[PDB]
């Protein structure tokens, strides 16, 4: 199934864990986009005092991501594999809007979206859309249209703290290798060499100036308030 | 080959259009070729050449010529597309023939439809045959040999 | 080793003195950028009173610097020295983002570069 | 030389493609040349000329012509790239020969692949041979002499 041309899909969801599907809420395109694009932004704090040659830079935030792509709808009859329909592209666009745009009275909002094509997998919200109608039948039925789309990114707050595995607050263990000293190991774990007598008391060490090269030590966290 | 073949003996056949012997005979056939679009890139530190990358395979339109035929099935098919936007693509075979009138080599032209139709100018002071010309768009071709 | 075409590298670090490397935190490109660009800014204080013909502009501060460049990733099979991979450029971009973009829970920030 | 050599006796050989004697014979070879891209600059106070600087070395595509051959190995190689985007570059040697059929001079063409393939138009009213044409992209060449 390497030889199969895969087509892009969009599915709508009801919950923020993406496990409860909206009924009849799946869109499949008939022509793939040419390309897609991502955007990444990191913000810093850059205040400095006058008279100085450089500023003290501090990380502030990671801003949300962005995806963009374009679509083409056409039912003229020159693309192999598809049929000409009596009403053209009317039902294709109406089903596409029901999935990505329309307000849902069960959840009091528009839908959660999952976008999958090949290696790509993206969860989020619609922000912007433009649809332009190009060709028509003599009685006013449209047969060609072009759409531009912008998607934001969604992370649930319970999953953000699990991805930022934030760790002087937790407990730690190491094994002593030959070449280790107690004040150098304390500096790499706490940021300061001065806690070496508290690490030695918590492990029952008397001759801490010579460590034996199979010992497993504990490193307790610092106390708060 | 040891002695390569000449180019003046060939046949054009259509699939999806009612056959008539007068629609298989042509004066000239052209457009059986292909090319690859590329892009360039300059890598810093490499001063001997630029890099080139392929992007897409490209084919030209297929062009057929003959003397004017008034009851052609191919032309009726062309008119439906030209006048009413009714499009129904066809397949086509181009055959290069040997002395037993069997194919040396053939070209399989896939999913073709009409984009052009014309007849050359009339001139009261010249002795000439009326010539008709038809041009078709297609997706790709394959060869058998 | 003059004749060797050197390739650009980016390494991630844990501390502000740049001595403690992040494990598996080194990226090496396969194609070099064409060019790169720097930016320098110095700010002055230019207040003056009305009726005068010039101001003696005063030094304020020197703003931080900026570097910019572009990259190309390609695994099609026409560049000498490299192989075509089963998954294309998927692992090249995922390793590049882990070095320069991703949040590190050990330091509560992205990496030093 | 004292009497310079003529240009009608030469050989084209391929590396990486199964050899056949019928793929080493060609009607014509072209594209063995090179150029350097430059930039200009005007220096204030210097009114006699502008300065010119080199930037990159540039090479044209290599073009080969011959009569149509139906079982060619080179064409099978071209088709894999053209139809499936399977690219596997080859090296090539162009040889200019003396009266003992040994090389006067050769060109070493490095890392080549196919970008074009075509066959000339058929004409029912003309006596002509069917001619095939192949064009290759490459990185650079060196000479031995």
């Amino acid at each position: 199934s390497e030889g199969k041309l895969e087509k892009l899909r969009i599915v709508a969801y009801k919950d923020s864990k993406f496990s409860d599907e909206v009924e009849n809420g799946e869109f499949i395109t008939l022509l793939n986009p040419e390309k897609y694009k991502f955007q990444y932004r990191v913000e810093q704090n850059e205040d400095q005092a006058s008279g100085t040659s450089s500023a003290p830079i501090r990380f502030n935030k990671i801003l949300p991501q962005t995806l963009e792509f374009d679509f083409l709808f056409d039912r003229t009859g020159v693309i192999a594999g598809y049929e000409v329909t009596e009403d053209g592209i009317i039902n294709d666009i109406d089903h596409f809007k029901k999935v990505v745009y329309d307000y849902n009275g069960e959840k009091h909002k528009p839908n959660y979206l999952m976008i999958t094509w090949g290696s790509l997998l993206f969860k989020g919200y619609l922000k912007e859309m433009d649809i332009e109608y190009k060709l028509f039948r003599p009685d006013g039925t449209p047969i060609r249209a072009m759409a531009t789309t912008k998607i934001g990114e969604f992370v649930e707050e319970e999953l953000r703290t699990a991805q930022e595995n934030n760790q002087p607050d937790m407990s730690h263990y190491r094994t002593v290798k030959e070449g280790d000293t107690l004040p150098l190991m304390t500096y790499r774990i706490y940021g300061d060499s001065k806690y070496y007598l508290e690490v030695a008391k918590a492990n029952g060490l008397t001759n801490f100036r010579r460590l034996k090269t199979g010992t497993e030590l504990i490193f307790p966290p610092l106390q708060k308030q | 080959t040891y002695y390569p073949p000449s180019s003046f003996h060939f046949l054009v056949e259509f699939t999806g259009i009612d056959a008539k012997n007068n629609d298989h005979e042509f004066q000239s056939v052209s457009g059986l070729s292909v090319d690859i679009d590329t892009e360039e890139f300059a890598e810093g530190g490499e001063n001997r050449f630029k890099h080139k990358f392929p992007v897409k395979t490209k084919y030209p339109n297929l062009v057929l010529k003959r003397g004017v035929l008034v009851d052609s099935k191919v032309i009726s098919w062309c008119r439906d597309a030209i006048e009413d936007f009714e499009f129904k693509p066809i397949d086509l075979t181009v055959k290069l023939l040997n002395e037993e009138h069997q194919p040396l080599m053939t070209w399989n032209v896939v999913h073709a439809y009409p984009v052009k139709w014309s007849v050359e100018d009339f001139n009261a002071q010249e002795s000439k045959m009326a010539i008709e010309s038809v041009e078709l768009s297609y997706n790709y071709f394959k060869t058998i040999v």
